[PDB]
């Protein structure tokens, strides 16, 4: 990302105690697709 | 964000820094009783609008005054009660100095209780001697009084360990104090007990008291740092009753007192700059137990919050308060809504967010809590104080991508609306006149009375009265008939006469004026009369006498002019009776008294004289009377119309009257009548459409005003029916000026919106499919007051720029051409999208700009794309949709970008062009369509390296000709047909410009059409019919036209104007000095051989066979012979009355005329300085009488032959402003002008023109008739010597 300032904050992305740590229990999806076919629309 | 009602800002703010305190000392004390002046213990408050001292503030000491005003036995003025003040505190200060030395007692701290109550005791005549001897503390302030006991108890009284102290008075009220609406608010703290403060050294005292004691009216404390220590203060029941209509207790105005002054102190705080108290509102501990939540208590507990967490208010907050604002402030309080924000009042303590800027958690040490998961997401920044706009401003809106129902739109529109109102209209046309006029030459063919045209057959509906009288009543300018007096006369004196050479009206004839009025103006006659005789006005010199006759005259005589009367000859006759009165309102029977006015005014003239008749509706008939019993009996003749308001009226103007000539109309003469007809019925029928002259608006007609109105406005958290509303006003006006203000009316904030609506806005409006609403972030940053103003229909009051109506002719001309459902391919657009305006409501558009759009995307009906990326660029006309194309205004300045010849422009953008789909360009260019001539201060031509420039605004462009362009569009298209739209000499085009409550005048549209002389619009039909050019387009020489692909039974006409120029049906009826026509069968081609008599831009059109629809041809253009023009004068002068000679060269197709500059006007020279005639071998010469006076003025010689005077010819005569003049002769002198001047002779100075006191030398001569540009100005002749005129 980048680096910035601020009076007050709540999260520091620059900042110490952040966690990044992936998993296969956690994993990362949005929306990929939805199920908008004819027949089941009417 | 929004609190009941109550804007706030969108920034928070808060003081950082405290200021520490200074104990109280006995020096301090005698300093205060001293009462010096600047240095007083009070301070006045003045009204706000009267400035009379109504209340003054108390200080310390002077707060403990708690009795009934009338035991104090104050006086009445400010004055008065500062004397009376003066004197009894000195008294007091020795009375406290005699107890305490100040020798040894001057840093000792002083009890303030018992300060107060010692002022008060002594002012209100009670026994002090138990006070003096605790004035110095011993332990401490509150310990010292604990343990008095009863003896005092009229001043303090102990429940324990807990001091009981009536507050006093902190205002003070003087006589002239009176509830006005300006006087300022007094919170109540004027009354006689209105609260009661219980001090204390720790809180869980006075909270172990407080549960056994009443608490029910409220209890308020201060945290941060109290005045005498820790105190709680409890409210009684007196009332303020000033601020109507309300009526508050005490504890909910200490509350606003407080809360108030935390606001203005937020507003102006600095990070530097120290302050008593970092929070000065109160917060309410004990007895909320019975605080409704609609009460006033909640709500104030809510801002006091508010205002301690940083907020500030949107509105500004005066420097000192006033009635009518405090009303306002609680009238808003109370009004509907919620409370938005995330802070709520409780009892236990106050909230701190973790976002607020408030440091006063550590400047204290109990009261004051920080919740962490409390957050304010807001910036850190103080208001910006702005004074208020006395005017609504403007206000350009920008769309985001939401959408509405359109119904919707307009239902909230017609609940915000403030119609139905009656505005101003103000002028639809301004400024000074013009007049356009013919006369009779023998170089036209004749015309019978039959073939001129006659008034409309409707002149007389009641819709036709009802628009010329909106256009009369809507045009500013002086008394109508001086004006048209002044041309006319100014007209009439410069005819020359034909045989003779001279004038016909010369000066010192007779002159007699039938129909003259008194009028209602107080000047009982007719205001022309006046300067004429005293000769004010240049080219009409004055007359011998002036005889008045009519009706309604009341210097002359009242007589019936119709009819034989006994009067005798008179030289000049000026009519201007008119035929409707005696006329019984038929047709017929004006035009009989139009023919016995003529009568009776050729009767009444003698031989050689000279007249001038009105005609009020021209007829056919009244022209054949004309041309078969007048014309045979005149010298000449000439027709005048001067342009003032909309009629078909007309001047007729006959000279040499009772002499044989053969005189007949002739076609310039139709020329004029044509247009004269066609201009009034085109402005009919624009004017027809405008709403009545002092109308009430009810948003039902086209042409109208739209305006909205908003109280207390919510711009943080906008609902959907004010954004609808406000984006339905701006669906209904688009792309007009729009105007906002906000403004207090009746205890509310209102935001009042005003804008014009039009046909053009109608037509963007029915477009649209959906409803695009606006971004409210420009209205909701606004924190000002701008005041508003009176509507009116016709805002502007100067006249629309001569650059506008050009735009106004283009945008028109775009308007016509497209028809209805064509593809539109547009280059060059700008931002705000104008052609959306312009093409129908069913046509899809393609705009091409290299500047990104501003209009939305999805809310329209049919197709509607923007583009991105320059035009004359390739690689992407291969896959756009159109048929016809529109570029105007944005050649020149892309060529001058890119550094290049026009040439080379006009030929990449044809190439881009030809692998286009079109049928149709349409392309505004620099080119000249006449000889080239400059326009002074609005377009200079550089020949020599072709360069338009533009003085107004500062630009440069290249331009061509147009021999190059055909050639480069004839390579092009094969067979394509190039036509050059005529936009001069029409009226058309002001339907864009009065339709939209726009202000027009006359001069700028003269302006607006020489300047499209020079940028004309380029019209190219791609699958046209091709057509050749032969010889000279010159006026004078022989011209051919080659036309192929035609029949031998096939007819061909010309047009020049809206006339029909000429025909092949019949050669011999044309208006044109010579036509001809061949056909020849083996190369099928049509020869046409021409001569032209006017310039301009002809059009033509062919008729096929036995078809009513005509196929139309290009048009060409005829232009004007060459103007250079010089003088050549004699080797020796000539000083005496004949004067010298000198030959002039110039075309013969140009009248000559002569005039000079006087500041900054033009003036005519006399007719006897000037005289042209003809040599014989038909050179021109000119005879001029030299003056002394012309060594100080400078002779211009211009044409005056048509329209427009000076435009082709103007030339100074140099060698006149530097001639020697002879020191053994006799010499003409005149004064050069107004001004004083002094002759000197070898610098023995003779006299001063001019001067009052000016005596005449005795061997100076005077002059029958003078020779100076102003009549008034006499000539003298002086005898031999050199002369030198000062301008003193």
């Amino acid at each position: 990302m980048g680096n910035a300032s601020s009076i007050v904050q709540t999260i520091n992305v620059t900042g110490d105690g952040n966690v990044f740590k992936p998993s296969a229990e956690t994993s990362s999806t949005a929306v990929p697709s939805l199920s908008l076919s004819p027949g089941m629309l009417n | 964000a929004n609190v009941w009602g109550v804007r706030l800002a969108d920034s928070l703010s808060s003081p950082t820094i405290e200021t520490r305190t200074r104990q109280y000392t006995l020096h301090d004390l005698c300093s205060d009783l001293d009462a010096n002046p600047g240095r007083e213990p009070w301070k006045p408050l003045r009204n706000q609008r009267t400035n009379n001292i109504v209340a003054v503030q108390l200080f310390r000491p002077l707060q403990g005054l708690v009795l009934d005003t009338q035991l104090y036995g104050f006086p009445g003025a400010f004055d008065d009660w500062e004397r009376f003040m003066r004197e009894k505190l000195r008294v007091l200060k020795y009375e406290v100095l005699r107890i305490y030395p100040i020798s040894n007692y001057s840093n000792e701290h002083v009890n303030v209780f018992v300060a107060n109550a010692l002022v008060g005791a002594f002012l209100s005549n009670q026994a002090f001697y138990d006070l003096l001897p605790l004035l110095i503390i011993n332990d401490t302030m509150i310990g010292d009084l604990l343990g008095t006991g009863a003896s005092l108890s009229q001043f303090f009284q102990s429940h324990g360990d807990v001091l009981e102290v009536a507050a006093g008075r902190k205002y003070l009220q003087m006589e002239n104090y009176s509830n006005d609406d300006d006087d300022p608010p007094l919170f109540a703290k004027d009354l006689s007990d209105y609260a009661k403060a219980f001090y204390s050294d720790t809180y869980e005292v006075l909270d172990r008291f407080f549960w056994t004691h009443d608490s029910s009216a409220g209890v308020l404390v201060h945290y941060d740092k109290p005045t005498n220590g820790h105190h709680y203060l409890l409210g009684t029941l007196t009332q303020m009753v000033s601020a109507p209509p309300y009526i508050i207790n005490a504890t909910d105005a200490m509350l606003l007192e407080s809360c108030l002054e935390q606001f203005s102190a937020n507003v102006r705080a600095r990070p530097a700059q120290p302050v008593t108290r970092l929070d000065q509102c109160y917060h309410l501990r004990w007895g909320a137990q019975y605080v409704g939540e609609d009460s006033l208590t909640y709500r104030l507990g809510v801002l006091s919050l508010l205002a301690t967490n940083g907020y500030q208010l949107a509105r500004p907050i005066p420097r000192q308060l006033t009635n009518r604002w405090l009303s306002s402030f609680v009238s808003q309080i109370m009004s509907d809504g919620v409370n938005e924000t995330p802070l709520w009042p409780q009892e236990r303590y106050v909230q701190i967010a973790y976002d607020s800027p408030s440091v006063v958690d550590g400047a204290t040490q109990y009261g004051y809590v920080r919740k962490n998961q409390l957050r304010l997401g807001m910036r850190i920044s103080a208001l910006q104080s702005l004074s208020d706009t006395p005017s609504p401003v403007q206000w350009l809106p920008q769309y985001t991508i939401d959408q509405a129902a359109m119904d919707e739109g307009d239902l909230m529109v017609s609940r915000l609306t403030q119609l139905p109102l009656r505005p101003d209209y103000g002028n639809i046309w301004v400024g000074d006149a013009l007049s356009y006029y013919v006369d009779y030459n023998r170089s036209h063919r004749v015309v019978l009375s039959s073939e001129l045209p006659q008034l409309p057959d409707t002149y007389f509906d009641g819709d036709e009265q009802y628009g010329r009288s909106l256009f009369s009543l809507a045009r500013k300018i002086g008394d109508r008939s001086l004006v048209k007096d002044t041309a006319v006369l100014k007209h009439a004196y410069q005819a020359i006469d034909p045989n003779t050479g001279k004038e016909y009206l010369r000066s010192r004839q007779s002159v007699a004026y039938f129909g003259a009025s008194a009028g209602h103006s107080g000047a009982d006659q007719p205001l022309v009369i006046e300067p004429w005789i005293q000769g004010k006005i240049s080219g009409v010199p004055p007359p011998s006498s002036v005889r008045q006759f009519g009706y309604d005259v009341a210097r002359g005589a009242i007589v019936d002019l119709a009819r034989p009367f006994p009067s005798g000859d008179y030289q000049f006759v000026y009519s201007d009776v008119d035929q409707v009165v005696d006329g019984h309102d038929d047709l017929s029977i004006s035009s009989g008294l139009v023919e016995s006015l003529l009568s009776s005014c050729m009767h009444a003239t003698a031989p050689g004289g000279s007249f001038v008749v009105k005609i009020n509706f021209p007829t056919r008939p009244v022209w054949h009377y004309i041309e078969q019993k007048i014309l045979p009996n005149i010298t000449s003749y000439m027709l005048i119309k001067p342009f003032v308001t909309n009629n078909v009226e007309l001047f007729f103007v006959a000279f040499g009257v009772h002499q044989h000539s053969s005189l007949t109309w002739t076609s310039g003469v139709y020329f004029f009548l044509v247009d004269h007809f066609y201009r009034y019925e085109t402005l009919s029928t624009i004017s027809r459409q405008l709403p009545s002259f002092g109308y009430v608006d009810d948003g039902s007609s086209v042409t109208g005003i739209e305006t909205i109105s908003i109280e207390n406005p919510g711009f943080s958290n906008m609902t959907q029916a004010a954004r609808i509303g406000i984006s339905g006003l701006c669906a209904n006006v688009g792309n007009a000026r729009k105007s906002i203000a906000i403004y207090e009316s009746h205890g509310a904030r209102v935001l009042t919106i005003t804008s014009r609506r039009s046909p053009a806005s109608a037509r963007r409006k029915s477009r649209l499919r959906y409803l695009p609403l606006i971004d409210p972030r420009s209205l909701e940053v606004q924190a000002r007051t701008i005041l508003p103003a009176d509507p009116v229909l016709f805002e502007n009051v100067s006249g629309a720029s001569p650059h506008v109506c050009l735009t106004m002719m283009y945008n028109f001309e775009v308007s016509s051409a497209v028809y209805d459902g064509d593809v539109v391919l547009d280059l060059g657009t700008g931002p705000e999208a104008k052609i959306l305006e312009l093409i129908p409501a069913t046509s899809p558009v393609t705009c091409v700009d290299i500047r990104p759009t501003a209009q939305p995307s999805g809310c329209w009906n049919v197709r509607t794309t923007f583009l991105e990326l320059d035009y004359l660029s390739d690689g992407w006309i291969t896959g756009v949709r159109g048929d016809i194309v529109t570029c105007m205004l944005s050649l020149g300045a892309a060529a001058a970008g890119k550094s290049m010849t026009f040439d080379a422009a006009f030929q990449q953008l044809i190439k881009v062009l030809s692998k286009s789909t079109a049928n149709v360009v349409l392309v505004q260019v620099n080119c000249p369509t006449d000889v080239v001539r400059s326009i002074k201060g609005y377009l200079e031509i550089d020949s020599t390296n072709k360069r338009y420039r533009f003085p107004k605004f500062g630009r440069d462009e290249p331009y061509s000709d147009m021999d190059a362009l055909e050639k480069i569009c004839r390579t092009a298209w094969p067979n394509c047909s190039i036509t050059w739209v005529p936009l001069s000499y029409d009226l058309r085009w002001t339907r864009l410009a009065l339709l939209e409550s726009t202000t027009l005048s006359s001069a700028s549209i003269r302006i607006a059409e020489l300047m499209y002389k020079y940028m004309p619009i380029m019209r190219i039909d791609i699958h046209g019919l091709p057509m050749e050019k032969r010889g000279n387009f010159i006026v004078g020489q022989n011209c051919s036209l080659v036309i192929p692909g035609f029949n031998a039974q096939d007819v061909f006409n010309c047009y020049f104007n809206s006339a029909l120029a000429f025909s092949t049906e019949d050669v011999n009826a044309a208006m044109i000095p010579q036509v001809s026509a061949q056909f020849d069968a083996t190369k099928g081609e049509w020869t046409l051989d021409m001569v032209f008599s006017d310039a301009g831009i002809y059009t033509m059109q062919a008729l096929v066979g036995s078809n009513a629809n005509p196929v139309s041809l290009g048009s060409f253009v005829v232009d004007s012979p060459d103007v250079d023009i010089t003088d050549a004068w004699p080797a020796q002068l000539d000083f005496t009355i004949a004067g010298t000679d000198v030959d002039i060269t110039v075309n013969p197709y140009y009248r000559l005329m002569t005039f000079v500059r006087i500041d900054g006007q033009w003036q005519i020279a006399n007719p006897d300085k000037f005289q042209f005639f003809s040599s014989a071998s038909g050179t021109l010469v000119m005879n001029v009488k030299l003056d002394i006076a012309d060594k100080y003025l400078l002779y211009y010689i211009r044409d005056v032959q048509s329209r427009d005077v000076g435009f082709y010819i103007q030339h100074p005569l140099q060698l006149l402003n530097t001639i020697t003049l002879p020191t053994n002769e006799d010499l003409f002198l005149s004064a050069p002008d107004m001004r004083e001047w002094a002759v000197k002779e070898s610098g023995n100075t003779i006299c001063i023109l001019n001067s009052q006191g000016f005596v005449l030398p005795q061997d100076w001569d005077v002059l029958t008739d003078t020779i100076s540009w102003s009549p008034s100005i006499p000539t003298y002749i002086v005898p031999p010597g050199d002369y030198t005129l000062t301008p003193l």
